């Protein structure tokens, strides 16, 4: 629920657009497992669609260490410092490569409730409204009810 | 058909008095080359539109972040051009299209700043005492667009 | 005790971890977290509806302030709107209301010149020329 | 001589019709306040709630302190926008 | 009891007032029906449930378009009360094979051939 | 205001048919067409299939009249052929 | 436009001051506009969570 | 409690009523008569029905194959 979880609201890393984009996604850690039915997949995609990847996210460092491990796991650590840590357990291919391109295309910022869809530095043009606008003014600036 | 001057004799509104359409014409002309003459001597500052875009209208401004609640089947970083494009405004005039403007009169371009899962929503279903109890987790794909650049033309 | 339960810390610390911030026992005991995080789950799925409708009646009750400030009344702003084909939504028309006046006045003042280019041709119905701005744009 | 709308307030509203009559121009030049429109510059805890409610138009009840309860789940980093 | 209704003849056949107020003229009778379930088949009768569904009206709001033949007729007097019929309108004559896929029907329920979605 | 949209001839609601719903949302900056949205090719399948329904239930009311009008024809004349003798 | 941000909030949500005559004039009617202003309902910037209510001082 | 008739009411009714007027119109005036539309839909019912015959007596289990049975094996896939 909103109310039992904390919340942001929508923003970028360093106005990640206004200039160039720059990939937020910086490193990529894949922990596999040379046997182990759950890391068959990782296997697999390192074996086929890990050098792909690589050469199409030159920006983003990727490490991949074969050690023995039960859960095999990638580490997404983003430019802002966030560190995102995904199992790879018992997933397929094409699974574990639609959640590879999620974290590069991904930002560092934390998935949580954002409070509103948009985010404007400068929300107005024409002026904020404020109770004296369409306000008439009137002579000497007198008040209602004034004597002079 | 006179009647004397009673409180019901006449409705209560001011009888108002439309400009006769041809010096009206003519003064939407001189206004329309006013804004026009604005737009290319550039004597505006920021501008902001209502722009038609997913299923729902935008006011938005350069620089400004939209987060489109679905994926758009487009790379991160790469610039598109809104089209449906409802309003522009500055600090000194508006132009409104009926219901869009034109290609010509304004561009309304965006860059996909980033790709995102939204945070887990959670659908409970409940009903008393029937044993119904269902829950459900969704996380809807999102795209964030940061506004670059909103240009006007002299197409008026 | 042939297969006995494990993970029952677990199981119960799904549901505590959504209770923690409620009040009293309900936010420790079992028993008592499970029957209102469910009841708080039912209501956040419901409140989707709640949130969209109240958005809507925050948005008109703007637009009628924002319209009353000029004179004009939340239905004839929409509905001459409407009649000049001018499609902005409730949200955007207040969001233009708080942050661009100007526009949000010249808005009004179309509305109006509607409704009275609307009263003008209902009384010399016919042969009247339709109003400059009550003209309709034709796609095909 | 006909205005849409009163153009004392706010800015000077004028409407168009494009040739095409496809597209609509408003030009709304803000209205600046007039000199003659101006002025020159001029040149214990019942008690203390009672005071405080005279003060700023609002009544007792908000003055008087809250719990630990609310007053540690009161959010002290609570995101901030532009 | 509550049973079906036998509609009279004499409520289908038209006057020369409803003809004029319709624009419709006797001779040369439309073709097609466009049908739309505007009202809700809960708390009606299950035989009307049941025509609605033939018709294949389940959607409400949604135009369906059948034949302006006796049987079809027999359906909706019976479910008449639930939908809104209109003739379907052929400015330019049925869509050829070519314009099949850029065909639009109007709320005036006209079936226009060609949608080129910009200003006349 | 779906009565005035309705007499202008245009969708009740401005959601449905029309430039604001039927045209692009977006193209690329480069002027490349965007590829067409999931929403307007499910409304394009919709609308060709009810085309279809409309000219397959025309020719179908088309052909059953000239079959009866064949019918009452070779009825007459074979009546009309009877009398030989 | 161009103010500092704390200026700019307190302008916005500063609360005016309103003069009702209620000379012949029905309690009703006068009670209708009162609580309009009072609510805040007349400003753009409403919200039942901002206490953006104004002053409304009835003769 | 008694309940009472607003005038919202009654044009809501009235304006249904001006609906089904209309429908009772569009509905007076057939095109084809009883006679010549009999028969003229009997070729594509026939179809439609022989279709759904076809597809209601074509249910049968689906193939098995020494691929699928294989691929089982991948599970103990390892890296040599």
């Amino acid at each position: 629920t909103a109310r039992g979880t904390p919340s942001r609201f929508l923003a970028s890393v360093l106005h990640n657009g206004l200039g160039r984009y720059v990939q937020q996604l910086q490193r990529l850690s894949f922990s596999v497992s040379r046997d182990g039915a759950s890391s068959r997949g990782a296997r697999e995609f390192v074996e086929r669609e890990v050098i792909d990847f690589a050469r199409r996210n030159p920006g983003v460092v990727i490490y991949v260490n074969s050690r023995p491990c039960c859960v095999p796991r990638v580490v997404a650590e983003y430019l802002n410092g966030a560190v995102r840590e995904e199992s790879i357990h018992c997933k397929s291919v094409e699974e574990i490569s639609t959640l590879v391109q999620k974290l590069a295309d991904q930002s560092g910022l934390d998935v949580i409730r954002i409070r509103k869809p948009f985010h404007t530095d400068n929300p107005s043009i024409q002026g904020q409204w404020h109770p004296f606008t369409n306000k008439p003014t009137t002579f000497r600036g007198l008040r209602p009810r004034e004597v002079q | 058909g006179y009647v004397p001057k009673t409180s019901l004799s006449s409705p209560p509104w001011p009888e108002v008095v439309l400009p006769d359409p041809v010096e009206e014409t003519r003064h939407h002309a001189e206004v329309v080359k006013k804004v026009n003459e604005m737009i290319v001597t550039g004597q505006y500052g920021r501008l902001f539109a209502v722009v038609h875009f997913a299923s729902r209208q935008w006011k938005v401004t350069s620089e400004d972040l939209i987060l489109i609640g679905n994926e758009l089947d487009l790379a991160c970083g790469e610039r598109i051009r809104l089209e449906k494009v409802l309003l522009v405004g500055a600090d000194n005039f508006t132009l409104l299209g009926k219901p869009l403007l034109g290609k010509d009169l304004v561009r309304v371009e965006a860059t996909v700043i980033e790709k995102t899962e939204s945070w887990p929503r959670i659908i409970m279903r409940f009903r008393k005492r029937k044993n119904f109890k269902k829950k459900r987790i969704v996380t809807t794909p999102q795209t964030v667009l940061r506004i670059n650049s909103i240009e006007i033309a002299p197409c008026l | 005790l042939r297969n006995r339960v494990t993970d029952r810390y677990f199981r119960i610390q799904e549901v505590l971890k959504h209770a923690r911030h409620f009040r009293g026992r309900k936010n420790r005991c079992y028993r008592l977290a499970v029957r209102t995080v469910i009841r708080a789950f039912v209501k956040c799925t419901k409140a989707r509806y709640l949130k969209k409708k109240n958005m809507r009646t925050l948005w008109i009750n703007r637009i009628t302030a924002a319209s009353q400030e000029h004179g004009l009344k939340y239905p004839a702003l929409i509905g001459n709107l409407v009649k000049c084909q001018v499609e902005l939504n409730r949200k955007v028309l207040a969001d233009l209301a708080i942050y661009e006046p100007k526009t949000f006045k010249s808005l009004a003042a179309l509305a109006s010149r509607r409704r009275h280019e609307g009263f003008a041709a209902a009384l010399g119905d016919g042969k009247e020329p339709e109003g400059i701005f009550s003209r309709v744009v034709q796609y095909h | 001589t006909y205005s849409p709308l009163p153009d004392d307030y706010n800015c000077n509203v004028e409407l168009a019709l494009t040739s095409d009559g496809r597209t609509i121009v408003c030009y709304h030049p803000s209205v600046d306040i007039p000199y003659e429109h101006t002025k020159p510059i001029p040149r214990e805890e019942g008690p203390m709630i009672e005071q405080l409610s005279k003060m700023f138009f609002t009544t007792k009840h908000r003055w008087y302190p809250h719990g630990r309860y609310h007053r540690c789940r009161k959010n002290l980093n609570p995101p901030k926008d532009r | 009891k509550f049973t079906r209704s036998r509609i009279p003849e004499k409520v289908f056949q038209a006057s020369p007032e409803d003809h004029e107020k319709y624009g419709g003229d006797p001779q040369n009778p439309h073709k097609l029906h466009i049908v739309t379930r505007i009202k809700s088949t809960r708390r009606r009768p299950y035989w009307e449930k049941d025509i609605i569904k033939m018709l294949g009206l389940e959607k409400a709001h949604t135009p369906q378009v059948h034949k302006n033949i006796p049987s079809v007729n027999a359906k909706l007097k019976v479910v008449k009360h639930l939908i809104r019929i209109k003739p379907l309108k052929l400015p330019q004559g049925l869509p050829a094979e070519e314009n099949m896929s850029n065909t639009c029907l109007k709320s005036t329920g006209e079936l226009v051939v060609q949608w080129h979605l910009k200003p006349v | 205001g779906g009565q005035w949209r309705l007499q202008q001839g245009l969708a009740a609601n401005p959601s449905g048919y029309g430039p604001l719903t039927e045209l692009p949302d977006w193209s690329y900056a480069d002027g490349r067409p965007a590829p067409p949205m999931k929403g307007q090719l499910r409304r394009k399948a919709e609308r060709e299939t009810f085309a279809r329904r409309v000219v397959l239930l025309s020719q179908e009311m088309d052909a059953g009249l000239q079959a009866w009008q064949l019918r009452q024809q070779k009825l007459q004349e074979e009546q009309r052929k009877q009398e030989n003798a | 436009s161009s103010f500092s941000r704390a200026p700019q909030q307190w302008a916005t949500f500063a609360r005016i001051w309103y003069l009702l005559d209620g000379k012949m004039q029905p309690p009703g009617k006068l009670a209708a506009m009162a609580s309009i202003r009072l609510q805040g309902l007349h400003k753009p910037v409403y919200h039942a969570l901002s206490d953006c209510g104004d002053h409304v001082v009835i003769m | 409690r008694p309940r009472f008739v607003s005038l919202r009411a009654k044009q809501n009714m009235i304006r249904r009523l001006e609906i089904e007027a209309e429908n009772h119109y569009w509905l007076s005036m057939p095109y084809m008569t009883r006679e010549q539309e009999r028969g003229h839909a009997a070729v594509r019912r026939r179809e439609a029905f022989e279709a759904i015959k076809a597809a209601a007596t074509s249910k049968f289990p689906p193939h098995r194959f020494i691929a699928d049975q294989l691929d089982h094996l991948n599970v103990t896939k390892k890296w040599s």
